[PDB]
């Protein structure tokens, strides 16, 4: 009977229902999905400013 | 009241089980219940929240649009009253 | 509300060119 | 966007080119079969002129989630039959209300039209007496 | 209370020193506003990435929060130092204290296997940290084996 | 029959437990019903009443334009009729 | 289902693939022997292309039980649902026509009321100028 | 001809090319989409391999006129709804009977299977005790 | 209906005649002004060909006289009927599978009963040979 119930459920799913399918909770759902980073978990700076600064390079100049 | 008195209606109350009920009717009720159980256990939990979200979004956008239409209508009325005051 | 220290803004302290050295002036 | 006949979300949306309006395919096709005309403008319209709109998959989800018995936790076949009967009752009540209103409005309009014609007559009569 | 809250929100938005953030946390603790303290810490670790800030947050969740949150904040701390390792923000001693704290907390929760996995994966990620190897020695001498 | 009555009672209890599980959606349904109520009972009727008022005012303005043209024509017609005696 | 040649229920139903139509086996085989073509589409057809429809053993027991009153009940659920749908479409169209008439009457009522009031004002001016 | 699944006269008849059997389109499409197989032969079947049977104009007029002529006596919406409810009850009774029979048979089968294994075990033990 | 570019209910709906799809007027117009192509089909499209859909003033007036009950009723008779049809389809498939299973289970039960009796016969024979 259970296999039949599962069949009926899977039919009702396919024929209709399928068309209708805080920092820590966000972090947990991101952890589930995992089976820059800061801009995905936090939502606006300091770390972004520092990494953006570190990515660039100052122009070279000869010594005096 | 007249429509209810004259025309034959779907009587769901016949599904209420009683000790005097025929085995046939009890079996009908049992099958209805079993289908409802399967739907509530397996199907609705996955979709109901999404359906409510989708309907709420669509309705919210509809409300916004109809409010903007109301504003545009009041503007049209005022603009016309201005025109009528320039004649 | 945003009545407290209305004239003080974080962006006033941040150097605009640090995000892009080649910014045109 | 709702069907310009039912006021519900159309399950198969179609555009009339004459009124530039969206309808439920069944309803518009039936109206055109019965009248040969567009329901809004009364301009002539054939079935081959109707532009069927292709629903995106998101529109499908919208159509099945809007106005669906599957929104409520009392979903069951007996409850479906009862809800269907209830909607039929509401629609019959609406049709009754529409008829009763239209009758009352017809009577009020006829009254005000006779009043207007009487007023026009009085104005003309006064102008005639003043010009004699 | 609401004016004090708006004052702290503005002050902290101006990126002040750690004293202002600590005071804001103390204020919400006085208000018994535990969700406010989570939100403040969520901002405070961005404004002040030092590892003592993360360890202040985990220290809060241990006394004023559930274990699900405590594990999630430790996981945020490790994922953060792992993704941002290329910036060399934290010294090795900081990452070591973070990993040791996380391992000892999982050891207290009787999940020694997850602390062991933590130590192995962390040592694999940062082989250059001697303090982390020593922390594994300190852990293994009381919860491990002779061999 | 007894087994049937037991099966029914068990299924009823199970169904009630599942419906209780689904109660977490009631806040969204309440928000929906409040939106629907505001749309159906306020915003639509107001839109239609505005439209009726606009239609009436527009017909009035059309009459006023016709009356101004008709004053100018009535003056011209009076003149021409006096010149045709 | 009826054989497209004979108009009778076939004792050995066969499907032509070209026309996708049901025939009696002997009639389709004879027509293909005589002509080489499908009787509906006139496309070429061979006896090896004919698909003989096997009646299921359930269909055999059912075709004995088709004298049973439960197959004489012309009220199959799909047919009831479609009849309901057609009645819903019909009601929706009647309601739409009613509403449209009511709205047109309302716009007329307003127009007439404005005509009446302008007339009455003109009359009241003429009466003033007549009593002076 | 009846649908091999529903036992009713189909509304959109289709043929499976594997079983060479008539089905209702919706039912067969659903069964194929679930199982990937033909419901009778269990051979693998795709939805594109299904042959939609084209009804002749006499078949279309007969389906419409049988529905029409026999619903005509009870075509009121209230009678339609009552018939729908009664048909649902009939189906639910049949489903309940089926499920009950399957449950009873499953319990009996389980019993007999336990008896069979018990007998095999006792036989093997007697054979051991006789060979010692 | 949802704009195919934005996936939101459009504020000024237009139909592209090429893709037969609804878009937001601004989005579609801008896309054409930049690319000269329909955003779905990549067919050439001109701004003059775009059929702007008019949100009928009648639509608003029809959603007025649809009772607040019928707009709050998260049901549509089409959707109710389709839900009942999907239930009927599912139950038909279930009853089919039930019958097929019950037959298989009867055949299995008969087989197991024969195996049980054969085991019992072997056991009894070994017991008799052990007692002699």
């Amino acid at each position: 009977l259970g296999d039949v119930d599962k069949f009926y459920s899977r039919i009702r799913w396919n024929n209709q229902f399928s068309y209708m399918a805080s920092l820590l909770m966000r972090y947990d759902t991101y952890r589930k999905e995992s089976s820059a980073f800061v801009n995905k978990i936090f939502q606006p700076l300091i770390v972004n400013r520092y990494e953006k600064l570190l990515s660039q390079r100052p122009e070279w100049h000869a010594p005096w | 009241e007249e429509y209810r008195r004259k025309y034959p209606r779907i009587d769901t109350s016949r599904y209420i089980p009683n000790e005097s009920s025929e085995v046939s009717l009890l079996g009908i009720v049992d099958s209805y219940l079993k289908h409802q159980e399967i739907v509530l256990d397996t199907l609705l939990p996955q979709t109901v929240s999404n359906q409510w979200r989708i309907n709420n979004d669509y309705i919210r956008q509809t409300c916004t649009i109809v409010e903007e239409m109301n504003i545009q209508q009041r503007k049209q009325i005022n603009d016309l009253e201005i025109y009528r005051k320039r004649l | 509300t945003d009545q407290i220290a209305k004239n003080v803004k974080l962006d006033d302290f941040i150097p605009k060119r640090q995000s892009n050295f080649e910014l045109s002036v | 966007m709702l069907c310009a006949i039912s006021g519900k979300v159309p399950r198969r949306p179609v555009l009339s080119p004459k009124s530039r309006t969206i309808f439920e395919k069944s309803l518009l096709e039936q109206y055109v079969k019965d009248t040969g005309n567009d329901p809004i403008t009364n301009e002539p319209l054939s079935i081959e002129e109707i532009v069927e709109i292709v629903p995106s998959a998101q529109q499908a989800s919208l159509t099945e989630s809007t106005n669906s018995a599957t929104l409520k936790a009392n979903y069951s076949i007996p409850n479906l039959l009862t809800s269907l009967q209830n909607e039929w009752d509401a629609i019959m009540l609406e049709n009754f209300k529409l008829r009763s209103t239209l009758d009352s409005l017809t009577k009020k309009l006829s009254t005000v039209m006779y009043e207007r014609d009487a007023a026009k007559l009085v104005a003309a009569q006064l102008l005639m007496e003043k010009n004699e | 209370v609401e004016i004090v809250r708006s004052l702290y929100t503005k002050w902290c938005s101006l990126e002040p020193g750690v004293n202002a953030w600590n005071s804001f946390v103390d204020f919400e603790i006085r208000q018994k506003n535990w969700n406010g303290v989570r939100e403040i810490y969520s901002k405070y670790v961005m404004a002040h990435p030092q590892m003592q800030t993360w360890l202040k947050w985990v220290r809060f969740e241990n006394r004023h929060g559930n274990t699900e949150f405590t594990r999630s904040v430790y996981s945020l701390a490790i994922d953060t130092v792992a993704n941002l390792q290329n910036l060399q923000i934290w010294s090795d001693m900081e990452v070591a204290k973070l990993v040791n704290s996380f391992a000892h907390w999982e050891a207290a929760q009787q999940e020694y296997e997850r602390s062991s996995a933590l130590y192995q994966i962390a040592i694999e990620k940062w082989p250059s940290n001697q303090l982390l190897k020593a922390g594994l020695l300190d852990f293994e001498k009381q919860f491990g084996d002779i061999n | 029959t007894e087994v049937l009555l037991e099966s029914i009672q068990s299924k009823v209890e199970s169904i009630e437990q599942l419906q209780r599980k689904l109660q977490h959606v009631q806040p969204l349904e309440q928000q929906n019903n409040e939106m629907c109520s505001t749309l159906c009972h306020h915003s639509l009727p107001a839109l239609i009443e505005g439209q009726r008022k606009y239609y009436a005012d527009y017909y009035a303005y059309r009459q006023e334009i016709r009356s101004l043209e008709g004053r100018r024509k009535r003056l011209q017609a009076m003149l021409n009729s006096s010149s045709s005696i």
